[PDB]
RNA sequence: CUCUAACUAUAAAAAUCUCUCUUCUC
RNA sequence: GGUGAAAUUCUUGGAUUUAUUGAAGACUAACUACUGCGAAAGCAUUUGCCAAGGACGUUUUCAUUAAUCAAGAACGAAAGUUAGGGGAUCGAAGAUGAUCAGAUACCGUCGUAGUCUUAACCAUAAACUAUGCCGACUAGGGAUCGGGUGGUGUUUUUCUUAUGACCCACUCGGCACCUUACGAGAAAUCAAAGUCUUUGGGUUCUGGGGGGAGUAUGGUCGCAAGGCUGAAACUUAAAGGAAUUG
């Protein structure tokens, strides 16, 4: 039956997309189908801040950060916690889930 | 059974056929 | 709606509908009597004129080429005729 | 895990809604009371309710609150929402006397025929992001 | 060498491991107080008691 | 400068084995290759905070032998193909450096990046673990 | 940590005892002139230190160079050609932009704008500019993007092609850097292509060097003094 | 009726399975 | 190195990780979106040339020149096949060390043919929106892209009139989206899958229970793999769709 009214793809209108692999699992996969999150992270933890602070000259760093875009596969997604499958009703709703630190 | 396969069989038995065939004639 | 006058609509549903969509379409362009500055010549232009129309007396363009309405040449008088 | 199950919490909200005016905070006297006053068939179950009705007499004398609503509180209510003030605070008098509108407001106003003493200002349409 | 260090537990970071038997804590060190780490430690514990490390540059994690 | 000996830490951290190799500011000249599998005996928590902190302390050992006080760290990942993302041992080696006395500076993320070159390991589906 | 397979198919030496120090010179458009210091094996005939030195690249932040932390994201390269003894001289080699501006500034909703050119300098360097646009919300924005149509992607490229090959080739690798340092080309493109677009934080990218003519020794002498 | 910030990290192995299926009006 | 672990494999002839480079081949990240184009497959670095195309604008031109299409035709993913140019990564077949009862499978290290091209073919895919095309109408709300309209609109400064970029309002066209049934169906659901027992706008092509089977043969095209055309004998009372509860 129909699961999901835009194919659980996000194509629609495109015909084919450039595939690209997952980061863990390594499958191919529809770029728009291929569940990715920009995780931007401070280079090093809170627990390392202040080690690094005071064995640091230039007083107040700026403190780089690293960035990157996950392009996960599905199957790694739903296994390594990324995705996780919701109720019929709750599918439709396509915002993030609810401002996750506030 | 998967129908892919039962294809391939099928064509398996084509190309083993056809070569009878051909040393036939 | 559910009930209205197709045939007596006001004038502002006139204005802001496509033509081809009104009671009798009527092209929304205009032709304009126009001034060059430099030859007291009067010339009539199309309102979304296509070659540039320089006047028969001179070397003068009036309205430059445009996905719409031409573009004038910033000096000249124009007039709705 | 004692949680005061529907019956306890039930009678002892009756109780109250029915004599706040006759109870305290003291858990003893609310228990003579609602054991004199209420028909209760085992002892355990009276101890409860005055525990609970106790409660709920430290809980109302901290704040009137949900569900509780009795004649003291209700008349409070009905006295306290009577409240009229003076002059109807709208009144074409406060906030800078004949009051500000804006232009399309105003040509309502005229196209009215009345006569509505006015002050005409614009709006800066500029949409603020906000 | 004996670097033994001390360190006293000023919140309780609730239960961790398989077993749900060891305890994340977030000890202050006695020594130098105004820096904190948390530890796994095995065996009950409760705010306010002082807590005995052979390492102290180790930070504790998860145990899954 | 306050007469200060600098040099770069440049961690390198995948997934397995972190690496901890520090250089010169010509990045030739090599000092302290010792890595995280260098102190761990089993081979397998290489990538383990463990060995990259014991790892960090001998450099740090050494770096204090050769005067090497303030470093200019190179954080670096496996990258290109594989995964672009940080190992959990380089941080901890990093923090482990931080503590021993050296004194920090500049720290970078030189993860090495394509531009979709390589088609890479896997196959279609990928990795069937 | 024990042993291994050794498939070979004492006599140790300390490292350092036989190792020596060397300083290193900025160039004098730099304000921070004194860079660091070096490790090389100590000075044998034939295969002196010196054959060594001359080529290696040194790597070091501009905010380090300047002392000023606004120069924090950028990076220069500088290449090791002359020795003149517990202290080199070291010539112009690069100069790059640090990942993580560059990765910062990538966002989403707005496209970017990537310009290189390769152009010969005043004297006889040939060097390779890339220029980094990112199109910027005007400060009404209600759309909440800001996408440029291609049409205005290629005036603004070949008009930061342009101003690249004007900027290079009339002055030198010295004043080249002299205009590198306070981003005046910077202010120049976004004021220049204002016209066109917004246009937030344009930037200069990868100064990257390609070829150097023989290796003019008194260049060398009058940058470092 | 003025509001655009914080983050972590697991995939060892696991095959097979007998009867006997039927009843709602006042 | 690599993994859940374990070796396979390279290593003082200094493997791995270092700094410069150079080589070939590949692709064109990050921007990259419920976003653009094209008939479909598909297409993502810059620049020049070549022609082409939709939409908008048009008080310009011909006046039925139109739609669908049996026959015929052009494109047509990947894989495959010829030869020649490449030869990096990756990698079907093979070679290897682990998993297990066995594993020539899943994890791992090499690795041909293939991936990349130039001519020559092949014409099939879950080629999917599983919705043929052209028409007309029916319900509200937002945004988005392309175009054109008005803004005494705002930012822009080349004093400033012009641009550009936004903000607003309107309109034409496309990918779409949200609410809803007053219609539809079996229902999932659909704003088209509606305007259908109140059955009729024009049109091509498909199917008649399930296996046999897209198989036998006959053609037909292809060097080859196979593609298109395509049954029966016989067997069976179900196979199947959707949702409901365990
Ligand atoms: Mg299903
Ligand atoms: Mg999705
Ligand atoms: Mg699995
Ligand atoms: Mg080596
Ligand atoms: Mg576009
Ligand atoms: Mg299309
Ligand atoms: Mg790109
Ligand atoms: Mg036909
Ligand atoms: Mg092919
Ligand atoms: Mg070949
Ligand atoms: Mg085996
Ligand atoms: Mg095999
Ligand atoms: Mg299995
Ligand atoms: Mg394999
Ligand atoms: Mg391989
Ligand atoms: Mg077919
Ligand atoms: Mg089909
Ligand atoms: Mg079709
Ligand atoms: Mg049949
Ligand atoms: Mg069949
Ligand atoms: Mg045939
Ligand atoms: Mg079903
Ligand atoms: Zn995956
Ligand atoms: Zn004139």
């Amino acid at each position: 039956p129909k699961k999901r009214a835009s194919n659980g793809r996000n194509k629609k209108g495109r015909g084919h997309v450039k595939p690209v692999r997952c980061v863990n699992c390594s499958r191919s996969v529809p770029k728009d189908k291929a569940i990715k999150r920009m995780a931007i992270r401070n280079i090093v933890e809170a627990a390392a801040i202040r080690d690094l602070s005071e064995a640091s000259v230039y007083a107040e760093y700026a403190l780089p950060k690293t960035y990157n875009k996950l392009h996960y596969c599905i199957s790694c997604a739903i296994h390594a916690r990324i995705v996780r499958v919701r109720s019929r009703t709750d599918r439709r709703i396509r915002a993030p889930p609810q401002r996750p630190r506030f | 059974m998967r129908a892919k396969w039962r294809k391939k069989r099928t064509r398996r038995l084509k190309r083993k056929r056809r070569k009878v065939r051909a040393r036939s004639k | 709606v559910l009930v209205q006058d197709l045939l007596h609509p006001t004038a502002a549903s006139e204005a802001r509908k496509h033509k081809l969509k009104t009671l009798v379409q009527s092209p929304r362009s205009h032709f304009l009597d126009v001034k060059c500055p430099g030859c007291l010549n009067i010339t009539t232009v199309f309102s979304h004129a296509q070659t540039a129309v320089t006047c028969e007396s001179c070397s003068t363009v009036l309205c430059t080429p445009t996905g719409g309405k031409a573009k004038l040449s910033e000096g000249t008088s124009f007039r709705r005729k | 895990g004692r949680v005061r199950t529907k019956t306890v919490k039930r009678a002892s909200k009756a109780l109250i809604e029915k004599y706040y005016p006759k109870l305290t905070m003291d858990f003893q006297t609310n228990k003579r009371l609602c054991d004199e006053i209420a028909t209760i068939q085992s002892k355990r179950l009276r101890n409860k309710i005055a525990g609970y009705t106790t409660h709920l007499m430290k809980r109302i004398q901290k704040g009137p609150v949900r569900g509780i609503s009795f004649k003291l509180q209700e008349e409070e209510r009905e006295r306290k929402d009577q409240y009229v003030p003076d002059v109807s605070a709208l009144d074409l008098s406060h906030s800078n006397d004949v009051l500000n509108v804006d232009t399309q407001t105003a040509e309502l106003v005229n196209s009215l025929g009345l006569k509505l003493p006015l002050s005409v200002s614009s709006v800066s349409a500029v949409r603020d992001r906000r | 060498k004996t670097p033994v260090t001390l360190a006293k537990v000023i919140k309780v970071l609730g239960r961790t491991g398989s077993r749900g038997g060891v305890t994340q804590v977030r000890v202050e060190f006695l020594e130098d107080t105004t820096r904190t780490i948390v530890r796994n430690v095995k065996g009950p514990v409760r705010e306010g008691d002082i807590l005995v490390l052979m390492e102290s540059e180790r930070e504790a994690r998860r145990l899954r | 400068d306050n007469s200060q000996v600098f040099g770069v830490a440049r961690i390198f951290a995948s997934f397995n084995d972190t690496f901890v190799h520090v250089t010169d500011l010509s990045g030739r000249e090599t000092i302290a290759r010792v890595t995280g599998g260098m102190k761990v005996k089993a081979d397998r928590d290489e990538s383990s905070p463990y060995a990259a902190m014991l790892a960090a302390q001998d450099v740090a050992a050494k770096c204090k032998e050769v005067g090497i006080t303030a470093v200019h760290i190179k954080i670096r990942a496996t990258g290109g193909t594989r995964s672009k993302t940080p190992g959990p041992g380089g941080q901890a080696a990093l923090r482990a450096l931080a503590r021993s006395g050296l004194r920090i500076g500049r720290i970078e993320d030189v993860t090495p990046v394509p531009s979709d070159s390589t088609r890479k390991k896997g196959g279609r589906r990928g990795r069937r673990l | 940590a024990v042993g291994k397979n050794k498939r070979l198919s004492k006599r140790v030496v300390d490292p350092f005892t036989r190792k020596e120090w060397y300083d290193i010179k900025a160039p004098s458009t730099f304000e921070n002139r004194n860079v660091g210091k070096t490790l090389v094996n100590k000075s044998v005939g034939l295969k002196n230190a010196s054959d060594s030195l001359k080529g290696r690249v040194v790597e070091v932040c501009l905010a380090d160079l300047q002392g000023s932390e606004d120069h924090s994201f950028r990076k220069v390269k500088l290449r090791v050609d002359e020795v003149q003894g517990k202290n080199l001289l070291t010539n112009f080699h690069g100069m790059d932009f640090t990942t993580d501006k560059l990765r910062s500034m990538v966002r989403k909703w707005q496209t970017l704008i990537e310009a290189n050119v390769t152009v010969k300098t005043s004297d006889d360097y040939v060097l390779r500019i890339f220029a980094i646009a990112f199109t910027r919300k005007q400060a009404n924005q209600v759309k909440r993007t800001s996408y440029a149509q291609s049409s205005h992607i290629r005036q603004i490229r070949k008009v930061i092609s342009e101003i690249l090959t004007r900027e290079v080739q009339n002055s030198t690798l010295a004043q080249l850097t002299s205009k590198l340092i306070p981003e005046v080309i910077n202010k120049e493109i976004e004021n220049a292509t204002k016209d066109i677009f917004p246009l937030q934080n344009v930037h200069i990218r990868k100064v990257k060097l390609l070829k150097q003519p023989k290796f003019d020794l008194g260049s060398l002498l009058s940058l470092h003094g």
